């Protein structure tokens, strides 16, 4: 049999529904998501870190004149200064007054910590949502990781389950992600070449073990001062630092719909957004008919203690007479109530108790035990703590009074 | 080898206890970009085993002090942790300089350099000196292992090897180069971060009232759990009383290094 | 503490079982429910390796040709099928109280 | 995986401070859950526990028979590990071993220690 | 935060929001967390007399 | 502290001002752990 | 008596000059609630008479360094004034962590701890270092006395007594407990406060004009003297020109630590 239902994408809550064909007995389904992921497709662009300004040794010649040998390091500068390190009390032990000649070469390279102190620049698309479900169909207890693409089924026991697409096709993961320190940020990082000095992207390596480093750091060389040999320069501070100290908070702290952004196989867990449909293909074997299930007789409900809270406030006491002392799938076809259980155990001629989250102050919900439609009706008292530590267990169809 | 082939050198330091000169204890490099105050130094003097000593260069001859006579200070004194090669690992607080100094028979030697040592606290309670106790977060601190991890710096012969320094020139006979490893790389680990006092949480109709009494600057990070998050980041030092509105769609907050707490309103 | 290992040796019959016993002064069982016993194997020309810790717990990269069990102080190693390569010495080993004393040795050959 | 070797002298002159070392090759010393030991094997006496030290929070635990004269140390700069022993006797001739422990996530790491150094003979003699 | 009746009484009402915490391995120590005092905070954020 | 190695404790209520008393299982969790206890768990501390 | 009856102990410090350790110079308690920089420490050493020295416990045995090799600092160095029992009296400035240390033959043993050590100046002219000369106000400063005034702390046998620290456990044989006095209590006294630079009071028709030139951050306290006094209270560090309207009723003017003056006008 095909049943097409809809589960709110919300972890920890048990969706308890039923399937009843024309004359066979009810089948209880109870599916509870533990985790509901949101896994984007990540294409790396670069991995940046601090920099380290390499400073080649001076090439000095006394009463000489050098020529700069072109080298191709990252951000390779090269100048030559004349009139530098004059008389032997000059630091270079030259004899000359002028026409001593220095060549001061410099470059940029990645830090000696870039192998494990670095930030990864990701581009994102195409979330592949994925859930973990704890499932009970016809008195079973299977756990299963379900892709909630609409075409990846799981084979439970004779019944094929296909856990729908999802609407909306939302993601917090913007097109430009950055990953650092175990936290995700939504930065508009420039590409491999558009890096500017003093912002995030002054150092760009395509990987952390490449050899194609790009350094736009604005390394301007300068002239020395007589007294001892040295290579001066002026350089811009790393934008890695300046991002590390002026970045906004992360996406785990700023994502809507109550998501949880985690960096491992990159993901957002537990976005309380939308609802996933479910398509079943239920066979007839584990779908037994009424001839063996207990058949009710003279069922009467009473609502004892109703509080219209966000938890299992209401109690229902049903007085019945049935044939067998066994099980009955319990359910409410409407959204005017929600039950802690999917099936309750009845005696022969006794009473039973049910706990249910509830709604509008005057409940009247068509409670269903094995086949009956009893009508619990009552009045609800207001609650006791108007801040709580858990989410809602009902629907709020705005029909209070 | 390991190492028994290198040699220290003299070089320009700005300040040497009388103006400028060539110094045995120059500072080529300072790195202070870890979390809990560790700093790495790279000088014109070596550190070895023949026990933890300091072999410095002085007017051709080569010398040796221990590493309890050395003293480096930035704004408060430091405490050396280890030395290896031209490098040195310490636990220094924040300042705007690194000075280093020692004293043979009558003379005191010094070298100061402007570098912005910085204390980069872990977590969401910005401290200055770490706590006696607290929860345990993930930190990166300049480690104490001196094994070869993958980082290398260059050097050359001019009988012994010498660093390819900006403060020494290059020979013209033969550029016989080589590379030697940097110890004390920045590695991961687990560090102890302070836990703020418990926030007081008074309730109200679709509202929460946070009374906050911090010992140190601390981040309060609040958001709504809905389509419109309204993330409020604040740094808090004074004792404060912040009132937030809290719907059925939900509201969570984070107080310093505490976990996130989720509150949900009802009618 | 000291403990007696018995026999001093037992060389016989490749392709058969075998076993050794170890008697300890005070019981090597602790209040937390754990028999603190170890058995070291020593081939000639190599340093000691292990077969059975905890009284009955095999090691990871061990063959299945062994077993062990015991009570309090009367402990028993049991080799299921002797092979040719198993020549060496076996040691009973103690952990529950300093000084961590070891067995006296039981030599096995063919 | 984690090879360990051992070194140090041989014929230490009797009634003296003997000493040996031990280096763990391709492995960590500052790690927790591995404690590192020292072992001897005299002629006929059998193997013996001397002492050990924890990697992180390295405080040592010796044997009271020679706590007066034994000493274990540590050097993280070289990943090394060593032993010093005052007032050597005559029958202390032994093949010293140094050993690493198994990952002490349980109370079983007491005694079930793993990869060894190949040994250093030590003949206290003249 | 501390309320004692006289300066030589036997009782003091202490509502300090003291909360104990779990220690770290390595050595024996009793950790805790509590509020900064209110005597100090009032002393520094009081109006003129 | 009140420590017990391979133990299990119970709090004794005194009535000091703001007397908070608890108990911690899993410290100090070995020898070389600080309390010179033999055990990996069920080392029990009482802070007051 | 204390030094002939008690025993110090080893204890946990965060930074023992190489990470943590069991430090003999551990700090269980700091107090800096006094005015002029007097701090009081409660170490895990002792301070006796055999002449003023320091006896510490180091791995079972007992040791002795004089109190002229000890050194403690917060951001600048400190200056011990006295020692008695487990307690110590010093003149430490404002900081954020106290670091004590001593040096034996070769080991420099230290201990640092985070504490908001503060310098609470006297009066209405906020000084950071006290004045050469000035007027004399009331101050609550830690006394150099060590007599028994009524402040007691607890201790116990485990042959000798030992403080009931939270960093040592509790015996089980017998809780043979006792109490010993805290010296260095906080007593009254006279202290010298700066006297601000004199103000220039230019009169004007129903108005005073004040030219002010503070040597240091000084409080300006004005009030009119009617039913609506308009109390103003502003701190000043820069030179200022503040003008106040002044009636026939009153204008009380108070500039730091000067006497309260009064001006009111006439038609």
């Amino acid at each position: 049999y095909e049943h097409a239902t809809t589960m709110p994408s919300q972890a920890g809550i048990s969706y308890n529904t039923i399937v009843n064909r024309a004359g066979y007995a009810p089948l209880p389904i109870s599916i509870t998501p533990t985790k509901i992921k949101l896994i984007p497709t990540v294409n790396l662009e670069y991995v940046t870190c601090h920099y380290k300004t390499g400073m080649d040794s001076p090439a000095i010649k006394c009463c000489g004149s050098q020529e700069c040998t072109p080298t191709y390091r990252p951000d390779e500068q090269c100048k030559v200064f004349t009139g530098v390190y004059p008389f032997m009390w000059g630091g270079a032990y030259c004899f000359c007054d002028t026409e001593n000649t220095q060549v001061s070469k410099a470059y940029v390279m990645k830090s000696d910590d870039c192998l494990a102190d670095h930030a990864e620049a990701y581009k994102a698309h195409t979330a592949s949502v994925q859930a973990f479900l704890n499932i009970t169909v016809g008195e079973h207890s299977i756990v299963t990781t379900v892709y909630v693409n609409g075409e990846t089924p799981v084979n439970f026991n004779g019944v094929k389950i296909t856990a729908g697409p999802l609407s909306t096709a939302w993601t917090p993961f913007d097109r430009k992600i950055v990953q650092y320190a175990g936290e995700i940020y939504n930065y508009d990082f420039p590409e491999y070449g558009a890096g500017q000095p003093g912002a995030f992207g002054d150092i760009q390596s395509r990987t952390v073990s490449s050899s194609d480093l790009y350094a736009n750091t604005n390394l301007v060389l300068q002239r020395p001062k007589a007294g001892a040999i040295h290579v001066p320069y002026t350089q811009a501070p790393s934008g890695f630092e300046q991002w590390k100290k002026d970045k906004a908070p992360s996406l785990k702290f700023t994502a809507p719909f109550g998501c949880e952004i985690y960096t491992n196989p990159i993901r957002a867990e537990n976005c309380a957004v939308g609802s996933i449909p479910l398509a079943f293909d239920i066979p007839d074997a584990l779908f037994t008919r009424v001839s063996e299930t207990p058949t009710l007789s003279a069922a009467e409900c009473t609502l004892n203690e109703c509080v219209y809270s966000s938890d299992f406030g209401g109690i229902a006491t049903v007085k019945y007479s049935a044939s067998k002392s066994g099980k009955c799938a319990v359910h409410v076809p409407s959204g005017t109530a929600t039950l802690k259980e999917a099936a309750v155990e009845l005696t022969e001629q006794g009473s039973a108790t049910i706990h249910f989250s509830t709604a509008n102050i005057h409940p009247e919900f068509r409670l269903q035990i094995c086949t009956s439609y009893v009508t619990c009706k009552g009045d609800c008292h207001p609650p006791k703590d108007h801040i709580v530590t858990h989410p809602q267990y009902h629907a709020q169809t705005f029909t209070a009074a | 080898n390991e190492y028994k082939l290198t040699r220290p050198y003299m070089a320009r330091c700005i300040r040497c206890a009388v103006g400028s000169c060539h110094s045995p204890i120059a500072i080529e490099a300072v790195k202070s970009d870890g979390h809990d105050g560790y700093v790495r130094l790279q000088t014109s003097s070596q550190y070895g085993l023949d026990g933890r000593t300091m072999r410095y260069d002085m007017h051709g001859t080569i010398k040796e002090i221990p590493l309890h006579q050395v003293s480096l200070y930035t704004s408060r004194p430091c405490h050396i942790v280890d030395g290896h090669g031209y490098f040195l690992l310490a636990r220094c607080p924040a300042g705007d300089s690194i000075t280093m100094e020692f004293k043979k028979d009558s003379v005191r030697h010094s070298c100061s350099v402007p570098y912005e040592v910085k204390f980069n606290p872990v977590g969401r309670e910005l401290y200055t000196h770490p706590p006696e106790h607290g929860v345990e977060q993930a930190c990166q601190v300049y480690a104490h292992d001196a094994q070869n991890r993958g980082a290398y710096v260059e050097m050359h012969l001019p009988d012994k090897w010498v660093y390819n320094s900006d403060k020494l020139p290059k020979a013209a006979g033969a550029t016989l180069k080589g590379k030697l490893h940097v110890p004390f790389l920045l590695a991961d680990g687990k560090c102890t971060v302070p836990l703020a006092p418990e926030p007081m949480i008074t309730f109200g109709f679709r509202s929460v009232s946070l009374k906050l009494h911090p010992k140190n600057p601390t981040y309060l990070i609040t958001r709504q759990l809905a389509d419109e998050p309204h993330y409020t980041h604040e740094l808090i030092s004074e004792p404060a009383v912040r009132n937030f509105t809290v719907t059925e769609k939900g509201w969570e907050f984070v107080w310093g290094n505490h976990p996130p707490k989720r509150f949900w309103a009802q009618e | 503490v000291v403990m007696t290992q018995t026999p001093l040796s037992l060389p016989i019959t490749p392709g058969e079982p075998a076993s050794i016993s170890c008697r300890s002064s005070q019981s090597l069982l602790h209040s937390n429910g754990n028999t603190y016993l170890h058995w070291y194997l020593q081939k000639p020309g190599q340093s000691p390796q292990l077969l059975i810790y905890g009284g009955s717990n095999r090691a990871s990269g061990v063959p299945d040709r062994f077993s062990g069990s015991g009570s309090g102080t009367d402990f028993t190693l049991k080799i299921s099928k002797v092979e040719a390569e198993d020549v060496g010495v076996y040691y009973c080993v103690q952990a529950i109280a300093f000084p961590w004393t070891f067995g006296q040795g039981t030599k096995v050959e063919i | 995986q984690v090879q360990v070797q051992e070194s140090g002298p041989g014929l230490v002159k009797p009634s003296e401070t003997l000493s040996l070392t031990c280096a763990v090759s391709s492995g960590s010393i500052n790690d927790d859950s591995y404690y590192w030991t020292w072992i001897r094997q005299s002629p006929g006496k059998g193997l013996e526990w001397l002492g050990f030290i924890h990697g992180g929070t390295g405080k040592s635990f010796y044997n009271p028979s020679l706590e007066s004269r034994v000493t274990i140390s540590k050097d993280t700069s070289r990943n090394q590990f060593s032993l010093t022993l005052s007032s050597v006797s005559a029958a202390d001739t032994a093949v010293y071993y140094c050993a690493r422990s198994h990952f002490c996530s349980n109370t079983f790491c007491y005694g079930w220690f793993d990869v060894w150094g190949p040994g250093i003979r030590v003949t206290v003699s003249s």
